[PDB]
């Protein structure tokens, strides 16, 4: 799912004729490295974004019915003493969330974040400068080294005509 | 704890606390027999089916069978698909000891009360660290 | 339940006999002031018809039955659809009739110029 | 008693439109529900005691109409919401006749 | 923010008011329900000008209601917020929350987060006011206020005010 | 007597003419649900009963059962069945900790009316207590009957 | 307008459409033994000149689908050599006021 | 007329100059034609609107200081309007305390005086309104004066304006 891992459905026939269609597991590694780009950037971006979010002042939640309450309509709900804001459905005085007061520690969160992903950045400044080649099945076998004398996997692959995907 | 989310028809001139309420089901009015005054109107007096939660608990499943154009083979792997639940097991073991209550129970010509109960005696003992280690036939026996 | 051997015929019913056999512009554009064609040039019939009359009779009945003023004279008439049909019968309504041409286009008509030919 | 659909054919046939109405509306199911003009949808939030009005997704709070339908077709809008077919509902015409 | 707009009401005349002076009765219902009416999409509506020539057509009668529907189309000025904007003010109320200010017809609330730090709450006071090593937010004190965020419902508005901003404040 | 409708003697109505008995019995029976959801034959009390139907109780003895005998007019209460319900709720505002028992009784049909002619108490084939009511009128000839 | 014996060969139908304004028309001989237009069934199709289409249009505030169609296979259509989108006045006796004039458009 | 939905817009920001789709420059009046988006300043507004009242006071008889002029208006208030006027009546106050300029020509004048400047109608309405003493606290007050007016033309406006104001 995260496709640090790509899958092969070849089948082979093995001498003692009792093949099954095995899958072999293997490494894409453009894909694998663009994944992981996306993944770090997304993660960045919504630390981020909830960073403004919480930038945005505190707002107020009711605790009897658990609901948030924003700024903009705690004015459209306070009291005719111009003193509290009340619920809509418990009538409650509302109390005041953290949405500001954790905006330091999202921040310091996004600093502890930053400098540990630092290797993973430098590496991807380090690929950036380069030229990877697309590997793939075919490729990941020239470097191949075999695990098990007695592996029911047939490494060589057979190419087949007619599969037009 | 949580939201009320309560109505409560109290008429609004009587005033009286607890209000003196009348529900007129043939004419679909809720009124206030003080006053006279109706409170809810258009009330609300078959379409799924029976289910009791205290036998079975809030369990909400349908089976898979043959219409009037079936294919056998699609229904096969529907089944196989249904049987390979996990969040059920509970609750499929459940309902085979259930399934063996009443089939001791029939076997017995005992009437559905005894069934009943016998059921519901096998349901709060179910799940006991203290009733862990005893036999499936000891359990049905004693629930019997 | 019921068991009855007088036949009724279930009306509305007849998906039974459905599932048996299931196999076998110019002139105007928009909302302008165009709209309305005047009055000079209006050519629907100047006599106002059945539907036209029950309506009107019932929109000025409906009014005088929410104390509407009544600009006829009263001869001890109570029921609001009598005296709608007498202020009809004398031309004293005050409403028009907005007769709606298939194109959008429409025609006003009071009902104090239409002919109660009926 | 059932007003079916043939005697619905017959008051067509009388040109009686506003008993045939009352019968569908003030006889049977008169439901009040409120859509936006942005989304044809009855997907609004409606706090009358408040006089707030809102339809999440458009974001709009001065949009809003309120219609008068049978409750039988409410079902059966929201029926074809689980469809997975909106069936929009526009206070507007959008081409000429 | 104060403007002058051309606007259309549908008005609903009940079948009372259909004597031989029926404009003077729908002018009048114009006014009631206008006058200091707060639609969200216009701003509050203050007086309607230009009252001697109004735009009132051939009003529909509802089919089953029996009131008369007219589209009165007419020319009125209004006052209607904006985020960003800087409006001048009297404060009117105050809490810890905040205090509210009167701008124009309508009441802007100036929250505890949007105070310079050096104003603080003194409930002891009478009235309660905001005290500060320089100045003091007190009621029916001019206050120069900036509104950074509103919200408009069908017949409410509401914005919130700051004056945390340099040249902001009392006045 | 036009278009298939006739003409029919009052004089010989009033004696015995096509006058007829018509008797309708009532099924009710007390259930276990489980251990304290069950069902009890009893006269039920609008201080502890919840949704009492608006006709009256009074005809009911203390089994719950109406004595044979007993002339009944329309949603008269015949069979008076209570179950249990879940304490400390709020539910039309009319609730309170007193009603531990909803009603679950068995009301006469609206537009019958007539004398109980039989109550017959017993038990069913799972030995709950059962119960029938059967309740007769008379039908007297009149417009609209069909002949 | 061609007039041919029994058949053409369905490879000269791809060269039937030919440069504008030219049309070409293929009647069968067996198909024309017998004028149609002279039964009984069939009233008199006049064709509708362009001007004479728009007052149509104009008079009865029409557009061209609300009018009533005339397929560009019927056997009339072919005999008028009709092209689509002309309009023919068709009148016919009527038993309740004696002529009747209806318009049908060539789609 | 298309049905999109076109839900997506930025947020009315004064700012930015978006007051949203029915505040534009054009508007179109009930005669039909576009026309300028009127946009008074607080002065104008109330002579405007006075102007509105002695109006409605003169058709219904046919058919300075503060201090002076707030009774003088509220007795105009109650003669002239009827219920709801609690709104009217808080912005009437709100002219009278927040009232740069006095009588008609006064303002007439500031705004042939703002007229020279070609300006967006929405900001020289906000500098009618405004008693900004410096160009920098009128730029940071109404961000739309950013890069829209020169320094010393700003500098002598306001200072004219300051010698405008009376009273
Ligand atoms: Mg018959
Ligand atoms: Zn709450
Ligand atoms: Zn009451
Ligand atoms: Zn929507
Ligand atoms: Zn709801």
């Amino acid at each position: 799912s995260d496709r640090l891992i790509s899958i092969h459905k070849q089948r082979e026939y093995p001498p003692n004729s009792k093949s099954v269609e095995r899958v072999y597991y293997y490494v894409k590694y453009p894909h694998a490295i663009d994944a992981i780009k996306w993944k770090v950037h997304q993660v960045v971006q919504r630390l981020k974004d909830d960073l403004d979010k919480n930038s945005e002042p505190n707002g107020y939640m009711c605790p009897i019915c658990l609901t948030k309450y924003t700024q903009l309509e705690a004015v459209q709900l306070l009291n005719f003493d111009r003193t509290e804001f009340l619920c809509s459905l418990c009538d409650e005085p509302l109390v005041e969330d953290d949405s500001g007061k954790k905006n330091k520690e999202k921040q310091d969160k996004l600093n502890r974040l930053m400098d540990q992903i630092q290797p993973i950045i430098d590496s991807l400044k380090k690929i950036d400068d380069s030229r990877i080649e697309e590997n793939t099945f075919e490729i990941a076998l020239a470097r191949l080294i075999p695990p098990q004398n007695q592996s029911h996997a047939a490494y060589t692959y057979n190419p087949k005509k007619g599969s037009t995907m | 704890r949580g939201p009320n989310l309560n109505i409560v028809l109290t008429c609004p001139e009587c005033k009286v606390y607890p209000p003196k309420i009348v529900e007129r089901f043939s004419e679909g009015d809720v009124v206030c027999a003080l006053c006279g005054l109706v409170l809810s109107d258009k009330l609300v007096d078959r379409v799924g089916e029976a289910s009791n939660p205290l036998l079975d608990g809030n369990n909400l499943s349908t089976r898979i069978g043959k219409g009037e154009t079936t294919d056998m083979r699609f229904t096969k792997e529907l089944n196989k698909a249904q049987g390979k639940n996990v969040m059920d097991k509970k609750d499929n073991e459940v309902q085979a000891a259930f399934a063996k209550i009443t089939m001791l129970c029939d076997a017995a010509e005992l009437p559905k009360i005894v069934k009943d109960c016998a059921k519901e005696a096998y349901k709060l003992c179910h799940d006991e660290k203290t009733l862990k280690g005893k036999s499936m036939e000891s359990i049905m026996a004693a629930s019997i | 339940n019921e068991n009855f051997e007088d036949f009724d015929v279930e009306h509305f019913s007849d998906e039974e006999t459905y599932e048996e056999k299931p196999q076998f512009e110019q002139i105007r554009r928009k909302t302008l002031k165009e709209k309305a064609i005047p009055k000079d040039q209006r050519a629907t019939t100047p006599y106002m018809t059945k539907y036209e009359r029950a309506r009107i009779l019932g929109t000025r009945a409906l009014q005088i039955s929410m104390n509407a003023p009544v600009f006829v004279d009263l001869e001890g008439e109570t029921d609001p659809l009598r005296i709608a049909m007498k202020e009809l019968a004398e031309k004293k309504i005050p409403l028009v009739i907005r007769r709606y041409l298939p194109d959008g286009s429409f025609e006003d008509w009071s009902v104090e110029e239409l002919i109660v030919d009926l | 008693l059932r007003f079916g659909e043939m005697e619905r054919d017959c008051m067509i046939a009388h040109g009686a439109a506003s008993f045939l109405k009352e019968r569908l509306m003030e006889a049977s199911d008169a439901f009040r529900v409120h859509i936006c003009g942005i989304c044809g949808l009855m997907t609004v939030i409606a706090k009358l005691n408040h006089n707030q009005f809102e339809c999440k997704g458009c974001d709009n709070k001065i949009d809003i109409y309120q219609i008068h339908i049978p409750y039988a077709a409410k079902l059966l809008f929201q029926e074809l919401m689980a469809m997975n077919i909106t069936p929009r509902l526009y206070t507007d015409r959008s081409r000429d006749f | 923010m104060f403007f002058i707009k051309d606007l259309s009401l549908n008005i609903t005349l009940h079948p009372s008011f259909f004597g031989p002076r029926m404009k003077q009765y729908l002018k009048t219902k114009l006014l009631e329900e206008v006058e200091g009416s707060c639609t969200g999409k216009f701003g509050y509506i203050l007086c309607v000008l230009d009252y001697d020539n109004i735009d009132i057509q051939r009003g529909r009668i509802l089919p089953t209601d029996g009131s008369a529907e007219f589209n009165v189309k007419y020319r009125a000025v209004v006052f209607k917020p904006f985020k960003g904007e800087v409006v001048d003010g009297t404060v009117v109320s105050c809490s810890q929350h905040g205090f509210e200010v009167q701008v124009g017809p309508m009441k802007v609330f100036v929250t505890k987060h949007l105070m310079p730090q050096d104003l603080t709450f003194n409930a002891g006071s009478n009235p309660p006011s905001y005290q500060s090593s320089e100045d003091v937010i007190t009621i029916k004190s001019r206050i120069r206020v900036k509104i950074e965020g509103c919200i408009s419902q069908v017949s409410s508005i509401h914005a919130i005010g700051s004056i945390k901003e340099d040249y902001l404040g009392a006045i | 007597n036009q278009e298939d409708s006739m003409i029919m003697n009052q004089s010989s109505i009033d004696r015995g003419l096509f006058r007829s008995l018509f008797f309708r019995s009532y099924m009710d029976q007390e259930k276990k649900y489980g251990m304290s959801i069950t069902e009890t034959f009893e006269k039920p009390q609008r201080t502890n009963t919840l949704r009492m139907k608006h006709g009256t109780y009074d005809k009911l003895d203390d089994d719950g059962l109406i004595a044979p005998g007993v002339r009944v007019s329309g949603e008269d209460v015949i069979i008076g069945k209570t179950t249990p319900i879940s304490p400390d709720e709020e539910e039309l505002g009319q609730r309170t900790a007193y009603h531990s028992k909803r009603d679950a009784s068995t009301p006469l049909r609206s537009t019958e009316n007539g004398i109980v002619d039989q109550v017959l108490v017993t038990t069913n084939q799972d030995g709950l207590k059962f119960v029938k009511v059967r309740v007769r009128t008379t039908k007297i000839p009149q417009i609209g009957d069909k002949f | 307008i061609f007039v041919y014996q029994n058949n053409i060969t369905p490879s000269a139908m791809k060269l039937v459409p030919s440069i504008p304004p030219a049309t070409i028309e293929t009647f069968n001989e067996a198909a024309l033994v017998v004028n149609i237009t002279h039964h009984e069934l069939v009233p008199k199709h006049i064709r509708l000149s362009s001007d004479e289409k728009r007052e149509l249009l104009k008079r009865y505030r029409l557009k061209e689908s609300q009018l009533p169609r005339i397929q560009r296979a019927d056997p009339v259509a072919l005999y008028l050599g009709l092209k689509r989108g002309e309009v023919v006045k068709i009148i016919r006796k009527s038993e309740t006021s004696g002529r009747y004039a209806s318009y049908r458009i060539c789609m | 007329r298309r049905r999109r939905l076109k839900k997506v817009e930025e947020e009315e920001n004064a700012a930015t100059l978006q007051l949203g789709q029915e505040f534009q420059l054009k508007q179109i009046n009930h005669q039909g034609e576009e026309e300028e988006l009127i946009a008074l300043n607080l002065s104008e507004a109330r002579l405007v609107i006075k102007e509105a009242l002695v109006e409605r006071r003169r058709a219904f008889k046919r058919s300075e200081t503060r201090e002076k002029e707030l009774e003088s208006i509220d007795v105009l208030l109650e003669q002239t309007t009827g219920g709801n006027n609690k709104d009217l009546k808080n912005t009437m106050q709100y002219l009278t305390n927040f009232s740069r300029f006095r009588d008609q020509e006064t303002v007439g004048a500031v705004i042939q005086l703002l007229k020279s400047t070609g300006l967006h109608p929405f900001e020289v309405a906000q500098l009618g309104s405004l008693a900004c003493d410096t160009a920098d606290e009128a730029k940071t007050l109404i961000p739309s004066l950013n890069n829209k007016i020169s320094d010393d033309e700003l500098e002598r406006i306001l200072k004219e304006l300051s010698n405008l104001e009376t009273l």
